[PDB]
């Protein structure tokens, strides 16, 4: 509720430590889920889409593919 | 129809010849090539139609003369008017060569539909010219074969 | 015949031709020889 | 080298579902009038555009049209109304489904003919064996005799089998199995280094791979992976749904122009890129979205010269800019532009042919380099973007190329420079070698002797065919190879077997030429013997008087 | 030793110890043993 | 120009060649298709279309000369680098 575009971003600049924490969770978003949260959270996107590419494209969609989601049925 | 709260003088002056509006085939667009002229004039047109009882996928072709001819201030109405009565004598209805690419906006408007090139038709029964002037100066007229 | 078929007929041609002013009928005799019809309005040569 | 781009000469086609209610209204009347009847190929693919466009919207105005059919005034307003609902159908099971480019032309080909008056005459005549393209996808990959398994390359396929035989069946010691490959090997390397002393058909459509010793060897594995969706392709569609592309050389009448409406007919956005920017043009590019423009297609014509440094940049950032450019990210690079740069050898390389070399080499690479650097620097890692460079066949064997051959074959070192080089992942490469494309385009004066080389048991294409070719390496199939591996793919009608091509053809040339010249030559002599023997009188007097046409105002 | 090829005569002599080894071991199908022969046979045609 | 010196019987030093080792090169080193600058388009020009135009050159002084029964040998000098190295830049395209 409280988030606001381009939060922290100002202390990211200024704050060598805060940059790099943004950084590796960055890091691991792209190369895992394909987006960056700090792309998100700078230009907040009405939309965005990422791309099943090559030999680290096919790898994020597996990811994609492995998301278990779970509701049992009125019976058991 | 006169003074019939119960008849649109379009829905009269049409069915006196037996028709509907589902017989009014061609609209000749006063189309001016302005930004609102051709908003509003689609609109008025497609508000018109749906009102009187238009049934649902028929669409009116939509002619807009200003195309090839430009608008002549006063004379626009009088050429717009020859090209029906043509279009009534021939069953074909000239397109808009000029229709780049119709405005996402026209699509909102069921009844009607702008050809980029002409049409030959078994025929057209009745149509209607519509232009709009300076000063809040808006007329209509339709024609029927 | 423009707003609706996309060019001109040798019939609008020759209409368009006439009221431009390129054409004008004649006659009488054209370098002694008599001829009637269509002429060039510039040079005074007979047209087809 | 004059720059041409402008972003507000840039229009947008984008309105299919207004084309859609036209060309549907028009198809009506079409039939109603006979101007399609129900034979023609067309009606087909006219009714494949209009599923195409599928809204729901537009099935109400399918629906009442038909509804209201005057079925009791003659055949055709029966046979339209019976067709209309047909469609209609149609149209109800592919709302939501991905358009699909699917060529149901007539394949077609060439046949020039020599008129008793001398007349040379050249039509394109219904392939004999082929009707639908189901049967050209087979007709090409089946073969031709004319291209016989050489020994080198069936000692190979062979020994392959047999590799893959002895393998696959484990029961054999580990002992001697590891010592068969061993024995093979040897084979192998011997075949590739000297061949001299050691020593059914080759698709006309098939891709490659490269021996250790950088060969480009005929692979059927590939071949097989990509005729297969070739086929699938001439079946059941192709759909690019979500691509966008971008095209440049994609004149009126050529392979580009082909290839273009291909993917406008899949859900495809593209840039197309001309360098003759005009009214006439920009109406062409209209014409083609107007009926090829699937749901969610967008053509966006521009004016550009690829002989233009700034040009190139340009471009390229028109096409990412997110603000003021059109923000896109690129699926298809199609790099055809090129320049006649006919009637030169080293002899005279001009001012023309290093323009020409400029456009169709340095240009070219500075075009790809500016997308991939575009992606780079735009955090776009995870979707490469397919290059189909057009490679040639004749690497100097033809004549007066001037600096033609220079840049195709140069083209080629991107084959290696995508596994050096440091941009594999934002380009992939895939070497298209189109081949003789009598279509009118870059080989027109070809055409007369189109199907005497034909005649050799060899295969040459009309446009549409080509781009069908084309558009099959554009397919999710081959798309996926080049993203691990650059991509050859000779597209050659097999005239990689007819060698002194040049020679045959130029004598083709003549004796066409010749015959017909001699032919009309000997009409003017004895028509003019004539006028000695009966005089002027008489003979003038018996000429076809043929009326030259009036025109009279009703 | 980089450069190194076998002759003509290695390739068959070659071709000899696989056939001989792989068939005087007597493990494979008929089908198989088949084929292999089938396979045989072409390569040591083309290799004349 | 050169070419004409060297055949120009006047002037020049009216000789006509058996052998031509066109060898002139730039190092274009560091740039990939990424960046095919300045530099590299004036190599490609100098190793490649005006090495051409070199060939081209001499072939039609001969053949105008009447110098007919004595071939000049061009020793070209190809590569084994066809893109297989990084950062050629407009390097192999040219050798190529
Ligand atoms: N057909 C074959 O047998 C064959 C064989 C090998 C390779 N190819 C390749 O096929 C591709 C397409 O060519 P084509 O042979 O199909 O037809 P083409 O007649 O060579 O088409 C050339 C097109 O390139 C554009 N163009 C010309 N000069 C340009 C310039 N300075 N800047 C930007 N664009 C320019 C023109 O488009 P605009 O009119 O819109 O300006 C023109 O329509 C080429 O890359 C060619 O090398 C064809």
């Amino acid at each position: 509720g409280s988030q606001e575009q381009g939060m922290g971003m100002d202390l990211y600049a200024t704050s060598p430590v805060a940059k790099e924490v943004w950084d590796r969770a960055d890091k691991h978003f792209r190369e895992n889920y394909g987006f960056s949260i700090i792309d998100i959270v700078k230009n907040n996107p009405k939309e965005l889409t990422v791309h099943f590419g090559g030999p680290r494209g096919k790898i994020i969609r597996q990811n994609y593919m492995s998301m278990t989601f779970e509701t049992v049925n009125a019976d058991g | 129809w006169r003074r019939d709260s119960r008849i649109a003088p379009l829905r009269g002056a049409l069915a006196t010849w037996g028709l509907t509006i589902d017989d009014l085939g061609v609209a000749s667009f006063h189309g001016t090539s302005t930004v609102a002229n051709d908003k509003n004039e689609s609109d008025v047109i497609c508000q018109q139609l749906k009102h009187l009882g238009r049934t649902k996928g028929n669409a009116v072709l939509g002619i807009f003369q200003k195309y090839l001819t430009g608008h002549p201030k006063g004379a626009a109405g009088a050429w717009m008017l020859n090209g029906c009565l043509q279009v009534l004598n021939t069953g074909i209805v000239p397109g808009n060569r000029n229709a780049d690419n119709v405005d996402k906006v026209m699509e909102q408007f069921d009844y009607i539909v702008y050809p980029s090139r002409s049409i030959k038709t078994d025929g057209i029964k009745a149509f209607s010219v519509t232009s709009f002037g300076f000063g809040q100066k808006g007329a209509q007229a339709i024609g029927v074969h | 015949e423009m707003e609706a078929y996309g060019k001109f007929s040798l019939e609008g041609c020759v209409e368009m031709a006439w009221m431009m002013g390129l054409i004008k009928n004649h006659n009488g005799p054209l370098k002694g020889k008599p001829y009637s019809g269509w002429v060039d309005a510039k040079t005074g040569e007979p047209v087809d | 080298i004059e720059p041409a781009f402008d972003p507000l000469k840039a229009r947008v086609y984008d309105s299919s579902w207004n084309w859609a209610r036209q060309d549907a209204l028009s198809m009506y009347y079409d039939i109603i009038f006979g101007r399609l009847r129900v034979v023609d190929r067309e009606i087909v693919s006219q009714c494949i555009q209009i599923m195409n466009r599928s809204n729901p919207l537009l099935l109400e105005f399918m629906q009442y049209h038909i509804d209201h059919c005057p079925t009791e005034r003659g055949e055709t307003y029966q046979l339209a109304k019976e067709l209309g609902q047909q469609l209609i159908e149609n149209c109800k099971e592919v709302l939501g489904k991905p358009p699909v480019y699917k060529d149901v032309s007539i394949p077609t080909g060439p046949q020039t003919t020599i008129d008793a008056r001398g007349n040379i005459q050249y039509q394109e005549v219904p392939r004999a064996s082929a009707r639908k393209f189901e049967h050209y996808v087979k007709q090409m990959a089946e073969g031709g005799p004319i291209s016989q398994y050489s020994n080198r390359t069936k000692v190979q396929n062979d020994l392959r089998s047999v590799y893959k035989l002895i393998r696959r069946q484990h029961r054999l010691s580990k002992s001697s199995q590891l010592q068969f490959n061993a024995l093979y090997k040897d084979v192998i390397r011997a075949l590739a280094m000297n061949e001299s002393q050691i020593m059914e058909t080759i698709p006309f459509l098939h891709l490659r791979k490269k021996d250790e010793f950088g060969n480009w060897e005929y692979s059927k594995k590939l071949t097989g992976i990509y005729l297969d969706g070739l086929e699938a392709a001439a079946r059941s569609g192709l759909t690019f749904q979500g691509k966008h592309a971008l095209m440049t050389g994609a004149g009126a009448g050529s392979i580009g122009a082909e290839v273009l409406q291909g993917l406008l007919s899949g859900g495809a956005k593209v840039i197309v890129t001309t360098s003759r920017f005009s009214r006439q043009v920009t109406e062409y590019y209209q014409g083609i979205y107007a009926r090829c423009g699937a749901r969610g297609s967008q053509l966006v014509v521009v004016p550009f010269n690829q002989g233009s440094k700034q040009d190139v940049e340009a471009l390229v950032n028109y096409i990412y800019d997110t603000k003021n450019g059109l923000g896109w990210d690129l699926d298809y690079v199609v790099p055809f532009a090129a320049i006649p740069e006919n009637g030169r050898e080293i002899d005279s390389i001009d001012s023309k042919s290093e323009l020409a070399h400029r456009i169709m080499l340095t240009n070219l690479l500075r075009l790809l380099g500016a997308i991939k650097t575009q992606k780079k620097e735009r955090g776009y890692e995870t979707r490469p973007a397919q290059v189909i460079l057009p490679l040639s066949p004749n690497h100097g064997t033809f004549g007066n190329d001037g600096l033609y051959s220079e840049s195709k074959l140069a083209l080629e070192t991107l084959f290696n420079r995508w596994y050096s080089e440091s941009w594999g992942n934002y380009l992939t490469i895939c070497g298209a070698v189109i081949g003789w494309t009598r279509g009118t385009g870059l080989m027109s004066a070809n055409n007369l002797v189109a199907e005497g080389v034909e005649k050799l048991g060899v295969r040459t294409f009309s446009q549409q065919e080509m781009a069908f070719n084309l558009l099959g390496l554009m397919a999710p199939a081959i798309v996926n190879l080049c993203q691990s591996d650059p991509v050859f793919a000779d597209l050659n009608g097999g005239l990689q077997f007819i060698p002194d091509l040049k020679g045959l053809m130029t004598k083709l040339r003549k004796e066409i030429m010749e015959t017909s010249a001699i032919r009309q030559a000997v009409i003017k002599e004895t028509a003019i013997e004539n006028k000695v023997v009966n005089g002027e009188d008489h003979e003038a007097l018996y000429r076809r008087v043929i009326t030259e046409p009036r025109a009279n105002l009703k």
